[PDB]
């Protein structure tokens, strides 16, 4: 069949993948239209209600579906605006780490030699310290903010995509079709971007979905530690910054931000193995 | 083997000189021979003074390294002892309810916010079911006599010199930290064990193993699992490197004495000397762990062992 | 007969529309006989061997009327009892010698394991037997060879270890699936020579399955020709490649350089082998056959037993002049 | 002037026995030479590791030689000059061993055939398509196949696409690296028939590399037999298959199986396995295996000499033909 419809016919076998894609779609629609769908403004402090339970719990109120935080702010409206910032940072982290990482991986894998040694020793130095710890070192030097966290995450996600692109390119460059085009007269820009790139594209489409998973986990972690976004911002990580005090007083405040994160990341991992199943025989 | 391990050393040394130069750039900017003087400082143990304690970064690092290593070996002993059997079993039983449950739970663990997972277990199994202690490496009831040659490892010290019940405290405080930290390692090990086992169960040497008339047990345990453990050995190395990201998150909620809590407190207080010296001490230990794992891969793998 | 296959069938996929990888085949092997099985890709050769061995896995299903080996019905015996036959009365050699041996264990472990499972014995007697057995396959310096890992062998040496490991317990039948593909011509001559010296010294039957007709014409007594998952001709080696009784055997010979008058063009059949969706009604060669007639689209041909003792799956078996007996 | 002259082609790849060992040459090819003329097939035969596929790679300049001369009609192809690069890129082309790895699996058959014309010619898109359609026609594919991906084709049809890509610039020499080895008998026959019909229409010359002596016996005009990177015997097809002089040629032509009982030959019982090129034996490379082994064979390297119009390198033949030795 045609490559797009053959991909969908195989992807639809993995039901879990379809579930995940559904979820993804749903949260993207919530992220776009939050200003119309969400009950109240993310910053509005109520004071006639303060740490009040969910709508179904006794002493709760049906005006605040997922209850209220300790300074009087609705949890449901805050989770939906958290979705905007979490998916937007996922987009910048995955898009820039793909663009810069695939280019460096093709430049390293095809040209080889000195260029490969310089690129791979720099990537190996960049991976000599754990992902989150290197991002924390960068953010503490430049200052806690959503932009500085997104930039730090793009810079730390880059080496993974370089190493993965190179590994795919070295499996292609030894194959006879790359040699046949070299005999036919093709220049390096053609060989990389017109011949090798569409053949190594299969793993990168998987690693884009698995990249959204790590982008929103590490951004939530950054947020939790107070480095990723500042306390007024409605971000799922920030919402858990200081909540362990509420384990007895208010279970909803601790539960829902992290359940949302889990759901989101699980959905993207579901798509990741759905794409993997659709991209091999 | 020598002509393999000497090439791993050949890639390690340029990486190590890299971390010494980048950490030099950081301690200089917050006479090129000032790098020779700084690495003389590092090699003589003259890492800086932490600005809040006014104690050398090395004197602070040692105790916390120990406290992190207990939690690390418990997370890995849990993740390897539970994970490999579940991964083998799932691949042996492909398409069973077991196989779907194992794949679903491994996706669920690999997708999980580790700090939140800890708060859920603290809330469930220390607050609402009163089964485990809420925080710390050991309770205030434990007071070990300093006169004894203490190791600094709380499990060992409380087993050998503790009063009645003190080892039971030392383990009861450690099970939640280990289960929470070990969840991502366990999820990676179950996944990589399945995929590695299922590619091996497709190979022609297992058709030969069945054609010889072997029991299914020998085919899985002897023929399949040795070939399947080569990539498992590999990813266990990547996990014991990346585990300190889980340490920063878990040690914070559990108020554990540890390198994760000392580094993130230093970052939040802008105590640059602790993060400047602690980045070098973390990065050098990642290099040593990778170097040992590669040596382990060299002895296990006979393609690497015997070639030269 | 030692082996008695009757109406054997092997299917893959859903029972409403099965891939008939083997479709109602029936053949026998006698003690000490060499039997060739020949056919192009998609012909189904290997699947009968894998069915005897019990190597057809979960999505595939084996059905037969009689699958007797040595008087034991291979479809009724238990897993315990199958392991007393496989590797000790029936044994198999496979196509790729570089991947047929386990990378992680020495050649000596892989031979001494086969002896242990079927004959037991101490380390001393199992080592001695592996030494003797490497001597028997013509290995240079056996003693020093036991401690050699498979990646240290050449392809020819690795086939000699496969033969050693297969003959270890003195089987009655040895099966070889393309033992000399991707292997040099002078090594192929040595391996087939070795198998034929073993067939004479141990008196074992040898089933030798390959795409190369010339190797089989030299080695085999009796030849089976397979097309599209079913047997189309059976007969003596000398006669089948000199007066062929089936139009597929005739075409498969006229397509070989052996019959070409120098540069004169080779013959071939039109079309391609009928896979899962392309199955013709009537005779399976009917889309391709030069001699096709309406009976061959209405009615599947019987495996007709001819007066010279041979069999052809054709309505109009070829006379010695190479024309249909209309 | 023959269409392609090879004079003393050598390929000596250097290698390391680990870091501390001195560099050592694997002499993968040494001292091959031939004349190829327009409208003929020259066959290269030998078992694995004989250098037969480092040759061909030299002839198409996939790899540059480490010595020798390679002339198309008096012009040296081994110059780096762009004026010579255009000529070698048009005139000499390759068909690879593997039909599954030699086509780009993410390009349409039209693009696989148009790529040579984009890179080398002035042609507009409208003209380029008509060359590709006419070439598919010439190899026996259909117009509807133009849009299909290579995974939609059988192994035989994939080899027809690889031939059509080779023919696309209208060459004079096609190198054929074991081209019908992976194929079944009835599709092998069709690819051989096609290649001989193209030689009758275009006037191509083939350098045909093969482990199957039957196919060479069928299609070839001259044959080179090779062992451990050196030619051992060269002659017309008629001589090599009826009066083989070299002990290795006699071993190949007897280890090769044959159908007809009347076409059987004396059994020659070669021992051992092929020498590693990394650790080559002294004197004649066959001296570990040869029945005719004589005093010189462990001391000196034999050189090709003319005996009755058939070139052979063997000290025993020199003694048969010169009893005065
Ligand atoms: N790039 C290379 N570097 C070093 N040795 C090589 C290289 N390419 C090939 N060789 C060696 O050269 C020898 C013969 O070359 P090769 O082209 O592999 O042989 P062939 O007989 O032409 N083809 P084959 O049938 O596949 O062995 C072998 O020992 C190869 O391992
Ligand atoms: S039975 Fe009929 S269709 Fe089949 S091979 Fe014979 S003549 Fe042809
Ligand atoms: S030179 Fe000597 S060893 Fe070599 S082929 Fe001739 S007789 Fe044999």
């Amino acid at each position: 069949m045609t490559p797009l419809q053959e991909f969908w016919h195989y992807f639809k076998r993995n039901k879990g993948a379809v579930v995940g894609l559904v979820y993804v779609v749903i949260v993207l629609f919530i992220a776009i239209f939050a200003n119309w769908i969400a009950p109240y403004n993310p910053a509005e402090q109520f004071r006639d209600a303060l740490l009040a339970p969910p709508a179904w719990q006794e002493g709760g109120s049906m005006a605040h579906l997922l209850g209220t935080d300790d300074v009087g702010r609705d949890v449901l409206s805050r989770l939906m605006y958290g979705a905007r910032l979490s998916l937007l940072v996922g987009c910048l982290v995955v898009v820039l780490s793909l663009i810069m990482g695939v280019i460096l991986g093709l430049i390293a894998g095809y040209f080889g030699g000195l260029v490969d040694n310089i690129i791979m020793r720099v990537v190996d130095i960049m991976l000599a310290l754990p992902s989150l710890l290197l991002a924390l070192v960068l953010v503490a030097i430049f200052g806690p903010s959503i932009g500085n966290a997104a930039l730090a995450l793009t810079f730390v996600a880059l080496p993974h995509y370089v190493r993965l692109t190179r590994a795919a390119v070295l499996v292609e460059v030894n194959r006879d079709y790359v040699t046949a085009s070299r005999v036919a007269g093709a220049g390096a820009m053609r060989q990389m971007f017109i011949n090798i790139f569409p053949n190594c594209l299969a793993p990168l489409i998987v690693q884009a979905s698995l990249g959204f998973s790590n982008a929103i986990l590490d951004m939530a972690a950054l947020g939790f530690l107070g480095m990723g976004a500042q306390p007024p911002t409605p971000e799922w990580g920030t919402m858990l910054s200081d909540v362990l005090q509420f384990a007895q007083s208010a279970w909803w405040v601790v539960t829902f931000p992290g359940l949302a994160i889990l759901l989101t990341v699980l959905a993207f991992n579901l798509m990741g193995d759905g794409l993997r199943d659709a991209l091999d025989p | 083997m020598l002509q393999f391990i000497l090439r791993r050393l050949g890639l390690v040394i340029p990486t190590f000189i890299g971390i010494t130069l980048l950490t030099f750039a950081f301690v200089h900017m917050i006479m090129w021979q000032q790098y020779l003087h700084y690495i003389w400082g590092v090699m003589h143990g003259d890492l800086g003074i932490s600005m809040k304690s006014r104690i050398p970064v090395w004197e602070e690092f040692v105790p916390r390294f120990q406290a992190t290593l207990e939690l690390g070996v418990c997370a890995m002993i849990f993740a390897t002892a539970v994970g490999i059997p579940v991964g083998v079993l799932a691949a042996v039983k492909r398409g069973s309810i077991f196989d779907h449950t194992a794949v679903g739970l491994a996706l669920t663990g690999y997708s999980m916010p580790i700090f939140w997972w800890g708060m859920m277990l603290i809330m469930l199994v220390s607050v609402h079911w009163n089964l485990t202690p809420v925080s710390g490496r050991v309770s205030d009831m434990v007071f070990l006599d300093d006169s004894n040659p203490l190791t600094g490892f709380m499990l060992i010290d409380t087993a050998i010199w503790g009063e009645d019940g003190n080892f039971i405290d030392a383990v009861a405080h450690m099970i939640l930290p280990a289960i929470v930290l070990g969840t991502i390692p366990l999820a990676v090990i179950v996944r990589m064990t399945r995929s590695s086992m299922l590619e091996v169960l497709g190979e022609d040497y297992i058709r030969t193993a069945r054609a010889k008339g072997l029991t299914r047990m020998r085919v899985i345990i002897v023929h399949a699992l040795r070939n399947a453990m080569l990539p498992v050995v590999t990813v266990i190395g990547l996990q014991v490197g990346t585990l300190l990201a889980g340490a920063i998150l878990t040690e914070t909620i559990f108020s554990w004495p540890g390198l994760g809590r000392w580094l993130i407190d230093a970052l939040q207080r802008r105590d640059y000397p602790v993060v400047q010296g602690g980045v070098l001490l973390v990065a050098t230990m990642i290099i040593l762990v990778n170097l040992l794992v590669d040596l382990l891969y060299g002895v296990v793998n006979p393609r690497i062992r015997h070639k030269k | 007969a030692l082996l008695n296959v009757d109406k054997l069938s092997v299917h893959f996929g859903d029972e409403s529309a099965p891939f008939r990888a083997v479709d109602r085949i029936s053949y026998s092997v006698k003690q000490g006989e060499v039997v060739g099985i020949v056919g192009e890709s998609g012909s189904g050769k290997s699947v009968s061997s894998l069915a005897i061995m019990g190597l057809i896995d979960y999505p595939g299903r084996v059905m037969a009327e009689k699958l007797e080996f040595n008087g034991q019905d291979l479809q009724r015996i238990s897993e315990k009892e199958r392991r007393n036959l496989v590797g000790a009365e029936v044994a198999m050699i496979f196509q790729d010698p570089m991947t047929s041996l386990n990378p992680c264990y020495t050649v000596g472990f892989q031979i001494m394991e086969a002896i242990k499972v079927h004959q037991g014995g101490n380390k001393s007697t199992r080592r001695q037997r592996a030494i003797d057995l490497l001597n028997q396959v013509g290995i240079p310096d056996p003693a020093s060879r036991l401690d050699v890992y498979p990646h240290q062998l050449s392809g020819g040496m690795s086939q000699r270890v496969m033969i050693a490991m297969a003959i270890a317990c003195r089987p009655k039948l040895l099966i070889a699936d393309q033992p000399t593909t991707a292997l040099d011509v002078t090594i192929q001559a040595q391996i087939i020579e070795l198998l034929l010296e073993l067939q004479q010294k141990e008196n074992m039957a040898l089933v030798l399955i390959t795409h190369d007709l010339a190797l089989v014409a030299e080695a085999a007594h009796k030849i089976i020709v397979m097309y599209a998952g079913q047997v189309v001709e059976t007969g003596d080696a000398h006669a089948i490649f000199h007066a062929p009784r089936h139009p597929y055997t005739q075409a498969l010979l006229r397509a070989l350089p052996e019959f070409a008058q120098d540069k004169e063009r080779l013959a071939s059949l039109p079309g391609v082998v009928p896979g899962k969706y392309d199955r013709p009604n009537g005779c399976l060669l009917n889309p391709r056959c030069p001699y096709a007639t309406d009976r061959c689209r209405a009615e599947e041909p019987a495996l007709n037993m001819l007066a010279d003792g041979r069999q052809s799956k054709c309505h109009y078996p070829l006379d010695d002049a190479g024309r249909p007996t209309l | 002037q023959p269409l392609l002259q090879a004079i003393d082609l050598k390929k000596h790849y250097p290698v390391k026995k680990g870091m501390f060992a001195p560099e050592r040459l694997v002499k993968a090819l040494d001292g091959v030479s031939f004349n190829l003329e327009r409208g003929k097939t020259l066959a290269v035969v030998g078992e694995s590791g004989c250098g037969k596929s480092t040759l061909g790679r030299l002839l198409t300049m996939i790899e540059m030689p480490t010595g020798g001369e390679l002339y198309y009609q008096g012009q040296d192809l081994l110059k780096h000059d762009p004026q010579a690069q255009k000529l070698r890129r048009q005139k000499i082309q390759i068909v690879f061993q593997n039909p599954y790895g030699s086509l780009n699996p993410r390009k349409k058959v039209g693009q696989i055939l148009e790529e040579p014309l984009l890179i080398n010619t002035s042609l507009s898109k409208e003209q380029r398509r008509e060359k590709a359609l006419s070439m598919m026609a010439k190899v026996g594919l259909k117009t509807e196949h133009y849009d299909r991906y290579p995974h939609m084709f059988s192994g035989g049809q994939r080899q027809r696409i690889a031939i059509a890509r080779g023919l696309m610039l209208d060459p004079d020499v096609v190198i054929a690296d074991q081209p019908v080895s992976a194929l079944d008998v009835s599709v092998r026959a069709q690819v051989l028939n096609l290649m001989m019909d193209l030689q009758q229409e275009l006037g191509l010359s083939y350098v045909f590399i093969s482990h199957d002596l039957s196919v060479v016996e069928h299609i070839a005009d001259e044959v080179m037999v090779m062992y451990l990177g050196r030619c051992v015997e060269k002659g017309t097809k008629d001589q090599i298959f009826n009066n083989p002089r070299h002990p290795y040629t006699q071993a190949l032509l007897s280890a090769t199986p044959r159908l007809n009982p009347d076409d059987r030959r004396e059994r020659i019982k070669l021992s051992g396995e092929l020498p590693s090129p990394l650790n080559p034996p002294p004197g004649c490379a066959f001296n570990a295996r040869c029945r005719r082994r004589f005093g010189p064979c462990t001391q000196l390297q034999p050189q090709l000499k003319d005996y009755g119009g058939q070139l052979v390198a063997c000290f025993a033949v020199d003694q048969d033909e010169n009893p005065q030795r």
